[PDB]
């Protein structure tokens, strides 16, 4: 075949479009969320709820290096306590936008062997019926841009209750975290750090 | 070919007449 | 340490009584495997299979009939 | 229990650079090569995996641990489906020319 | 100036010229066909050789060995590492931080609210005397 | 050039400007403002408003102060005022501009109108860290500015490791040493990886143990090594752990530790080496002092 000089007016126009539709869709997305607070409410709530975030980074942070302290928070603690609307938006909207303006052409060659049944699909433009295995319509090329564009993002430059029981909870917590676990710390240091630095 | 494609590198106006002879149209019918 | 290890080169008794807050295993990869059977099994194998003698009509060999005959003719 | 960070981030990402960059500069001599399908696949392949050592030679010194976790893990399958769709794009696009 | 973004340039340039040579050459090569009843790829291949590995080159110096300078001095006094990346080992990552005389602690160690207040007032007056000196 | 900007990323996060001699900030405000006006290129917006308060708080640092004027002029465009730092600003010129205390009771109502959290919950931790450094010149020193911080600090937010971390200074400096202890243990609490705190933890062990019985003397002297040690695991040239075990190693000197003074000791003459500077003196001072 013989295709005539559309390459400008389909091939720079979906890569193009690719482009700035996704560039816009992260602008977009991050125009969107905004929180600019946590809320604006009494002082209380945010007050208790930064205690429970210190009790329960105590079960990480502080539930390590603390073998003579351990058993002094306990005390404290019982006391104290007690998008697939991006992917739907843009990209099934332009499907429909590609059918509609780009049609029954063949536009490029594919360089790899398909089969029979990837040559049903995407030609839906042409009604010939043994074309060829290898050649394509339109909207193939618009089939392999949207699972292989990560690169060009990146490369432009891109980048991503209720109230009182559950206290009770993590106070349950709080009396599991006593005995559950006393960590090796303290007592080992000696032998890693002789273990290393050498 | 650095010269010569130079000389080359130193707006669409789709005009009909090198389109007809490309794909062929242009011929002679001897009949 | 500029003024640390001087104040610890040195003796040093400065202190005093304060309230001072008065304070007090091959399962993973069999279990993961079977979720690549899925997709493979139920749309890949919907009619996107190779191996079956569908795929090899680009292969397919050019059957040669005369291979010494012309026949030109009206 | 080796130590990690979030300077990592930057390395790995930048590393993602790096390779993201040498995925669609590839496709486009390919397609200059007017190639058939198989025999790009494994010039595909050998380009990238030359590439891939050839960046620990140099960017990494000879160290690909001390610079990321599960290195050579990381340097040969992670990110490998993030640009091989990649090269598809850059391929399809070289050899209509 | 530096050679990386000079061969970036040029590469993608030369990529682009090669391009174009491409383009007449095998345009020209199924167009003439044309004329043949469908009827030098050798340097084009070797001037391709010559640009694709230019353009590897041309991404590794973007990548520079990091150099740095002391934090509390005012001399260049400039600080190598002869190092590429920067490296996980949290160990060793605040080696790289400790050369400096900084903290990636900070605030919580300098506490600038309570000190700033008295700082500001008495390092006037401080230096005021210091005017002789 | 561009290398200029790394210190200026490293002051903004670090505030290294906070304990510099007026010299050196002198010469660091003249050597910003050449980097600040000339090297405009490629650096970000956020950060072009942190390097400019930098400039800000540097010119108040100095000892001229009306540049300090024009700067908040220029980066008052935006968020108006009501953000902490043009709180802050507007406090610390408020209070410089003709040494009158007003600003705090203009920023008093401020925290009557965070009655209803009018803003963020950070912002009015450093309204109350800020207003305290008000009020301990408005009282202008006492150990009961710690008790003030307890009003402030146990009641509305243990989490910042900064108020523990400076109640610690007030209790080391003359009150009870061991109460430093649990701080800095909170510290730690905090966040996982302070290395500092771990070298704190221990001097303030240490110097409880300098006035404690001799059998605490050596409880207090091991738990110090532990802590020390726990400091040397997050860094290799750290000058203040290794010296500290060098130092309680030098106090004790038994064998086991005899051989950690070696080890200790290649590692502090590579921490002496030059790579490291002025601190360099501190470290040689007691190496070879004994």
């Amino acid at each position: 075949l013989l295709d005539d000089q559309l390459k400008y007016w389909v091939l720079l126009p979906i890569s193009i479009v690719m482009v700035l539709t996704g560039v816009l869709k992260q602008y977009i997305m991050t125009l969107i969320t905004g929180s600019s607070a946590n809320e604006a409410q009494p002082r209380v709530k945010l007050t208790e709820w930064q205690y429970l975030q210190w009790a329960q980074l105590l079960i990480g942070n502080g539930g390590n290096l603390s073998s003579d302290a351990f058993a002094a928070k306990k005390e404290f603690l019982v006391k104290d306590l007690t998008g697939n609307m991006a992917s739907f938006i843009p990209q099934t909207i332009i499907m429909w936008w590609v059918n509609h303006f780009f049609a029954g052409f063949i536009l490029m060659q594919l360089p790899f062997p398909l089969t029979a049944k990837f040559k049903e699909m995407l030609q839906t433009g042409i009604i010939c019926q043994d074309l060829d295995v290898r050649w394509v319509s339109s909207i193939s090329w618009y089939f392999i841009s949207v699972l292989g564009l990560n690169p060009v993002y990146n490369l432009i430059g891109l980048n991503d209750p209720p109230q009182s029981q559950v206290d009770k909870a993590m106070h349950a917590m709080a009396n599991d975290l006593t005995i559950i676990q006393h960590e090796t710390c303290l007592d080992n240091v000696e032998q890693r750090v002789l273990k290393q630095y050498m | 070919r650095l010269t010569t494609n130079w000389n080359r590198l130193i707006l669409d106006a789709k005009d009909t007449t090198v389109s007809d002879l490309k794909f062929g149209f242009a011929k002679i019918l001897i009949v | 340490e500029w003024a640390k290890h001087l104040l610890d080169t040195k003796y040093i008794e400065k202190y005093n009584i304060q309230n001072s807050n008065t304070l007090p295993m091959f399962m993973y990869i069999v279990f993961q495997g079977v979720l690549m059977y899925i997709g493979y099994r139920k749309l890949n194998s919907m009619g996107l299979i190779p191996n079956a003698k569908g795929d090899w009509l680009p292969w397919e060999r050019i059957a040669h009939y005369n291979n010494g005959l012309q026949w030109f003719s009206d | 229990q080796i130590n990690a960070t979030a300077n990592v981030v930057d390395n790995k990402k930048r590393l993602l650079f790096v390779q993201d960059s040498s995925a669609l500069v590839l496709g486009l001599v390919a397609g200059f090569l007017q190639i058939e399908s198989v025999h790009g696949f494994i010039w595909f392949l050998i380009l990238y995996n030359l590439i891939n050592v050839i960046y620990i030679v140099w960017i990494c010194q000879l160290q690909p641990g001390k610079f990321y976790q599960s290195p050579l893990h990381d340097i040969f399958f992670e990110s490998f489906f993030r640009e091989i769709t990649g090269f598809v794009m850059a391929w399809t696009f070289g050899y209509a020319l | 100036s530096f050679v990386s973004k000079l061969l970036y340039t040029v590469s993608a340039l030369v990529l682009f010229h090669s391009g174009f040579s491409s383009y007449e050459f095998h345009h020209l090569l199924k167009l003439n066909s044309l004329n043949n009843a469908q009827g030098l790829p050798k340097d084009i291949m070797y001037e391709t050789y010559a640009g694709l590995i230019l353009f590897v080159l041309a991404v590794f110096t973007s990548f520079e060995k990091l150099q740095y300078l002391p934090i509390e001095s005012n001399d260049g006094k400039i600080i190598s590492q002869g190092n590429y990346l920067k490296e996980i080992a949290l160990n060793k990552a605040t080696n790289v931080d400790n050369l400096i005389g900084s903290n990636p602690n900070g605030e919580i160690i300098f506490t600038p609210s309570f000190v700033d207040v008295h700082m500001k007032r008495k390092i006037c007056r401080e230096w005021a005397s210091n005017t002789v000196k | 050039k561009d290398l200029v900007r790394e210190k200026l990323l490293t002051i903004m996060n670090t505030k290294a400007y906070t304990q510099f001699n007026p010299e050196q900030l002198l010469q660091l405000e003249n050597e910003m403002k050449i980097y600040m006006k000339s090297g405009d290129s490629a650096l970000t917006e956020g950060n072009y408003f942190f390097l400019m308060e930098m400039l800000f708080y540097v010119l108040v640092y100095r000892n001229q102060d009306v540049d300090a004027q024009v700067v908040y002029n220029t980066l008052r465009d935006r968020l108006g005022e009501n953000s902490y730092k043009m709180v802050i600003m507007k406090a610390t010129l408020l209070q410089i501009n003709g040494n009158d205390k007003g600003a705090i009771e203009y920023l008093e109502n401020l925290l009557n109108d965070d009655l209803e959290y009018e803003t963020d919950f950070v912002t009015y931790v450093s309204i109350a860290k800020k207003l305290i450094a008000i009020k301990t010149t408005s009282k202008n020193l006492s150990q009961e500015s710690v008790l003030k911080e307890v009003v402030a600090l146990t009641d509305k937010f243990p989490l910042d490791a900064e108020l523990w971390w400076y109640a610690s200074e007030i209790y080391f400096e003359m009150g009870q040493f061991e109460k430093a202890c649990y701080c800095l243990e909170q510290v730690l609490c905090i966040t996982p990886f302070n290395y500092a705190c771990f070298g704190r933890l221990s001097e303030t062990l240490y110097y409880e143990a300098l006035r404690s019985k001799k059998q605490t003397k050596t409880e207090l002297l091991e738990k110090a090594l532990k802590n020390a040690l726990r400091s040397v695991e997050l860094s290799e040239l750290y000058l203040k752990g290794w010296a500290l075990v060098n130092i309680i190693s030098r106090e004790l000197g038994r064998n086991k530790q005899n051989d950690l003074i070696k080890l200790s000791a290649s590692k502090l003459k590579e921490i002496s080496a030059k790579s490291n500077n002025k601190d360099k003196i501190t470290a040689e001072l007691i190496l070879n002092k004994i």
